[PDB]
């Protein structure tokens, strides 16, 4: 029950006379602060100090929990602002929930799963279109830093508004005033209703900011196996992966491969593994992961990065030079992929975009041939020209997801060369106001995407497009 | 017999027992308590004072010291033989399917030594699988471990089944799937890729899978070995087993060996690398009553093979296949590199003359028509010998000879399957390059069996 | 009609050959600045 | 309370206290003796046995096992407000610069947890500097930390000097200097640099440099942010918090946690790289009583950015600031890289759609500028549109009306200084874009301040 400090340093301590804690019991310091045993090496335990480790020196008394670490859980957090021990930051009260679940427990096994095949839309054209998201998947979204990737869990998450799933926004090591500032944002955009913020910021114990995807991820795995769906973005994934290694050979663990533990790809694997999709004698819950890794100078190709890249099913590739070239998202179409696939895509936008795969991989290449138009007939501003137009119906404002159907609808206008009379400066706001027609007008063609959605009705399709097409101000 | 738990540091568990009541290591101790299953940790080292410590196989969240463990005065056992067709385990040889326990007659330890110097068989012989190019050109042998080299959308999984089927099929062979440390999602999906394939009848999965602590990524191979061992020894025929990620097993080594605060190399690894992959690779093999071929899928996400761990691996393999991504998107379907695929077997002496020669020939004409590919790229077809003009229609043809219908797919293409015997393959191109049919169409070799079926569709378009 | 074209391409290449080199040099020039602050 | 010293090597200093009586980690141990000083020590890690281990902000030369040590009961605590501006202390808040003690009312320590959550502001604001480049191309966010490129050629302290002028000036805000482990001859420069552009007077100075101790350096940063933090919470105005080579600081880290005998990471750095950094960067905010921005001053000789050191510092970063050699020896004097200086705070969201247009647009002309130079470079000023040979023009102009007057100059070249409201620069650029001065003379931009300014000198020459 009770133990004693015998010593403490970086916030690691040897505790004496815990005799029968379980190895990753939640203990309790004198003051208040937790701890969990981490080891219990022969005649003391090592417990990792889980906050302020200033107060705690030698001869403090730990208590006994009983319990492994876990964390409250359920839909009594969703909208608060939570470190991974679930204890409140947002100031908005206690949480009152009974459900607990441990930050470490089993993945699916083989037989628990069923193949991804509902859509996750994150509102980004760019991303639902190539690049899709189904639910219990794990999509990377990897880049350096400023270039919007949390940007991207943002509107993602906003688009959850639709609401068959909670979301869970993982923030680690990030600088607490920039959470402070999502938190914000969700609320604007009225999305913090369905949303669990974790924290664990830049100047929190390495050990919280160790543990807050696994608390996260449990928090999403509540929803899952009760058969609801949570999407968990674990803003900087490469965060967690030092702030492991800080703790490592604290506790002197032997330096691995890179700069990192041995076990620091388990450290990620055994995490977003946790994110499934269930067979539906499991309940059909699912639990998507957003995993972020943040590079520099643009190296993929390091360990870390290369790591999460052969655990998750695809990745969404952030240049840097994009964003800085205003275009965004700044999102790399070319190297970024979906494993998953159009299994998680409906039928109208999983045709639609299937063209457009080819369309801009062709204007890649001659993309070469910039400010050069003089190739005549050929290959040429067939092409080339209605290439810089998909590429304006790609990009999209911050926190403006946009709906699967007017994705749709936009995508097929500039797809079918419906913008092809149309100018290049002109293609962005030639979608804006196609859509707003329609949302008042052709409702009937929206819905009917809405209902079953395929789109058909083409021609009518056409027609309508045309019914406001002709330009009439290009 | 029993111990009690001296320490708990992650999968590693100390246990003191009483004197000269030590388990011999690699002994599976069970651990019960406290809140409800029961903990296998497999004893590693004798340190002394009647400690012994050991590695788990699974979570060792929630042991408290003092708990009482037994040991089971064996290695981990498992169940074997037919038991096990169309089951999938884990590590423990526990039924991780849920479809009831497994009825199986015996379970051996999974650890074990190799067959013995005079129980080798002591001449190469080719396993012939249905696939035409990988028996052209890189002859799977028995007792042969064969690194795959794939990325799924080349259709790894594709090739996996019909390997099964076809081995099934031809021989009497059964299979092992071993996953060790990939995606279980992926595990997932090739279970019922081959649950509707009708494969799994044929086989029986072990799975380890990425989110499994070490010491069961460790051991998860050893399981599979195992169960492909009884099907040689006992049964004597040429089974197959599968590793996807032999390279992931190698890994699970290294952070076993860190948990036992041992050496490590200066790049990270084992002290016993080598020596751990010996340990698994030598007991696939092709003894007297004949048996055990590996494919093992060896990945490694930085694609450095110089390596220690892909070093390693190499050291075992006996051919490699290759799955071309380019292949893939342009047709030919078991997508494999005919020219970066390799075989140690292709001697005159394992397959003979004609078929060595047949091979080295097919081999020169598909290099030869990627040096023309270059010529008319800086040369046009300008001044191309009509015979050089001639021997690039004769590897279009070849090239495509090379593709085939696997039974495995019939249910979606549906051609049906074909199982082409070397005897034809090697006769099929001889024709080929002999110029028996130049005059045929170059799609007229797209996706058929013997040289025969491609007579039969020169008579389309 | 028929010489005006001759020279315009015949003009053409000249600039063209004169532009690879050009584009050569200069990128020879550029790529200092890729490494060294 | 008491304290005698048990051990000491180099900076670590091990003493052991009386059992219960053992100080707080980070808490001021002075010990004095045997020769003149006092050396103060913080405590770092309880060994047991009443033994704490500490690290020296001086040198530990001439201690003796057994000298008294005193535990303060609390962390280095230096003097806060009035009465530390215009004076230049050292990490333990001592006045360096021989004037006086400091009169201050009272005494934070150095060491303490970041705004909480609820006291954090939720909205990204801009810190108006007089400077037209950074605030129209690269702003700084209140509660923002810019990461200066520099080479003092190039006129860093000229731009620090400017920053803490105009915030002084056009804001109410106040600003530390902190100096952290650069050259002490660079330190005595900038403060005679700013002694007499009168700029010293809003300013607080703190100087570790690369003669000091490891332990020296490493804490000397939390000084200058506990006396910045004094102006946000007390007085809540929004300060500076210049730190010169924050790479120092890490490097300090390192240093430190290597005579602690930690890790360290397998490139040398401490285990708690990232944690320290986040410990000092996190206090470095906009709280609701609002305040510090920091410019932090990065140089890292090894040129490597990719280095944890510079990563994890960048982790931080809201926005750099490139100083160019080029731009300097061209006449642009605040020589601010437009392209490559940037501000994640350049959302429409925080400085709205006009702004962030106007930006944008002054982006894509000088861009534009550098392709169209490459053009003329492979294709002559022969084939160029008569719009691309316009918009060439108008980067002439752009890069020109990018300059301008600082006061801090004024006493060598005395323009006299100008500050240019964001309202007023985002307008000025906007009308050179639109074309509304394609008329006027291209040394017509050249430092002055707003637009107007502009055509009043379009009178010369």
């Amino acid at each position: 029950e009770v133990g004693t400090v015998i010593q403490v340093g970086d916030g690691i301590a040897r505790v004496h006379g815990l005799e029968k804690v379980m190895a990753g019991e939640l203990l309790e310091f004198e003051n208040g602060v937790m701890g969990m045993a981490q080891n219990l090496e022969e005649d003391n335990v090592g417990v990792v100090i889980l906050g302020p480790y200033t107060e705690i020196r030698e001869g403090t008394q730990v208590k006994r929990t009983g319990r492994i670490m876990e964390v409250p859980v359920g839909e009594a957090l969703l909208g608060r602002v939570v470190n991974p021990l679930g204890q409140p930051l947002d100031g908005r009260g206690p949480i009152e929930t009974a459900e607990y679940r441990p930050i470490e427990s089993p993945a699916p096994g083989v037989m628990d799963r069923k193949s991804v095949h509902e859509p996750l839309q994150t509102g980004i054209k760019a991303i639902d279109s190539m690049i899709p998201i189904g639910r219990g998947q794990r999509e990377l979204i990897i880049g350096d830093r400023q270039t919007g990737k949390t940007t991207i869990a943002i509107d993602t998450i906003i688009n959850q508004k639709g609401q068959d799933v909670i979301c869970i926004y993982v923030a680690i090591g990030q600088k607490q005033s920039t959470v402070a500032g999502v938190v914000e944002t969700l609320r604007q955009h009225d999305a913090l209703d369905y949303t669990i913020v974790v924290t664990a910021s830049a100047s929190e114990p390495a050990p919280l900011l160790y543990l807050a995807p696994y608390a996260g991820c449990a928090m999403g795995e509540y929803f899952m196996y009760k058969g609801k769906h949570a999407l968990v973005v674990y803003d900087d994934l490469s965060k967690q992966a030092a702030a492991y290694r800080e703790l490592s050979l604290l506790l002197r663990r032997p330096p691995g491969r890179e700069a990192y533990p041995g076990d620091v790809f388990y450290l990620h694997s055994r995490l977003l593994e946790r994110a499934a999709k269930l067979s539906d004698e499991k309940g059909g819950g699912s639990l998507t992961a957003l995993p972020f890794i943040e590079t520099q100078a643009g190296d993929v190709s390091a360990y870390i990065p290369t790591n999460v890249i052969s655990i998750t099913d695809g990745q969404i590739f952030l240049e840097s030079d994009l964003f800085y070239s205003g275009v965004r998202p700044a999102v790399n179409v070319g190297i970024s992929v979906s494993r998953v696939g159009g299994a998680a895509q409906i039928k109208a936008m999983k045709k639609v975009a299937g063209t457009l795969r080819l369309d801009l991989a062709q204007y890649r290449e001659l993309q070469a041939f910039a400010q050069f138009g003089s190739d005549l007939d050929k290959a040429t501003q067939a092409k080339l020209n209605r290439g810089e137009r998909t590429v304006e119906i790609l990009k999209q404002d911050e926190h403006k997801p946009m709906p699967v159907e007017e994705q749709v609808i936009s995508i097929y206008a500039v797809t079918n060369g419906f913008m092809d009379d149309i100018p290049v400066e002109d293609v962005r706001r030639f979608e804006e106001e196609l859509l707003s027609f329609m949302r008042a007008n052709k409702d009937s063609l929206l819905d009917h995407i809405r209902q079953t959605g395929e789109l058909p009705d083409t021609k009518e399709l056409d027609a309508a497009i045309e019914e406001f097409k002709k330009g009439f101000t290009p | 017999n029993k111990g009690r738990i001296i320490q708990v540091m992650g999968p590693v568990v100390d246990i003191q027992f009483e004197s000269g009541q030590l388990p011999d290591i690699y002994n599976a101790i069970t651990i019960e308590r406290p809140q409800g299953g029961t903990l296998t940790v497999e004893a590693a080292v004798h340190l002394g004072d009647n400690v012994v410590r050991c590695v788990a196989m699974a979570s060792t969240d929630g042991l408290v010291r003092g708990l009482e463990a037994v040991d089971t005065g064996a290695p981990i056992s498992v169940p074997v033989g037919k038991a096990t067709l169309g089951r999938v385990f884990n590590v423990l040889g526990e039924p991780i399917d849920e479809q009831g326990e497994v009825n199986a007659e015996e379970r051996h330890p999974i650890h074990r030594p190799a067959p013995e110097f005079e129980e080798l068989s002591t001449a190469d012989e080719i396993l012939e699988t249905g696939i035409k190019v990988i028996d052209l050109l890189a002859p799977y042998a028995k007792g042969g471990k064969i690194g795959l080299f794939g990325g799924a959308g080349v259709g790894k999984t594709v090739l996996i089944q019909e390997l099964i089927n076809n081995v099934a099929q031809e021989h009497g062979g059964l299979s092992v799937f071993a996953g060790v440390g990939e995606r279980t999602r992926e595990g997932n999906d090739l279970y019922h890729e081959m649950k509707d394939s009708g494969v799994i009848s044929k086989t029986s999965m072990v799975f380890g899978q990425m989110n499994e602590p070490p010491g069961a990524r460790l051991r998860v191979a050893l399981t599979g070995l195992t169960m492909a061992e009884y099907f040689r020894d006992r049964e004597g025929q040429d089974v197959l087993l599968f590793i996807d990620n032999i390279f992931r097993f190698t890994q699970a080594g290294s952070e076993v060996s860190a948990l036992l605060g041992r050496m490590p190399s200066a790049v990270g690894y084992q002290p016993t690398l080598a020596t751990e992959m010996g340990q698994l690779q030598e007991r696939i093999t092709s003894t007297k009553k004949g048996s055990i071929t590996s494919i093992q899928a060896i990945y490694v996400p930085a694609d450095d093979y110089t390596d220690p761990a892909p070093a390693t691996t190499f050291a075992h393999l006996d051919a490699t296949t290759n799955l071309e991504r380019k292949l893939a998107e342009m047709g030919i379907y078991p997508a494999v590199d005919p020219l970066a695929s390799t075989s140690r077997i292709l001697s005159p002496a394992v397959v003979g003359e004609e078929h060595y020669r047949v091979a080295r020939g097919v081999q020169q004409v598909l290099q030869r028509y990627n040096d023309l590919q270059d010529i008319i790229a800086i040369l046009g077809m300008d001044e191309l010998s009509d015979e050089d003009k001639l021997i690039v229609a004769r590897a279009r043809k070849i090239q495509r000879f090379l593709s085939q219908p696997f039974h495995v797919a019939e249910q979606f293409t549906g051609m049906p399957g074909k199982y082409v015997p070397v005897k034809e393959t090697v006769r099929g191109f001889k024709e080929i390059l002999e110029g028996k049919h130049d005059n045929l169409p170059e799609e007229a070799f797209y996706m058929v069996g013997t040289i025969d079926e491609a007579v039969e569709k020169a008579k389309k378009l | 009609l028929l010489d005006a074209k001759a020279s315009e391409f015949g003009a053409r290449m000249t600039a063209m050959g004169n532009a690879t080199d050009n584009a050569t040099e200069m990128l020879e020039t550029l790529t200092l600045q890729f490494n060294r602050a």
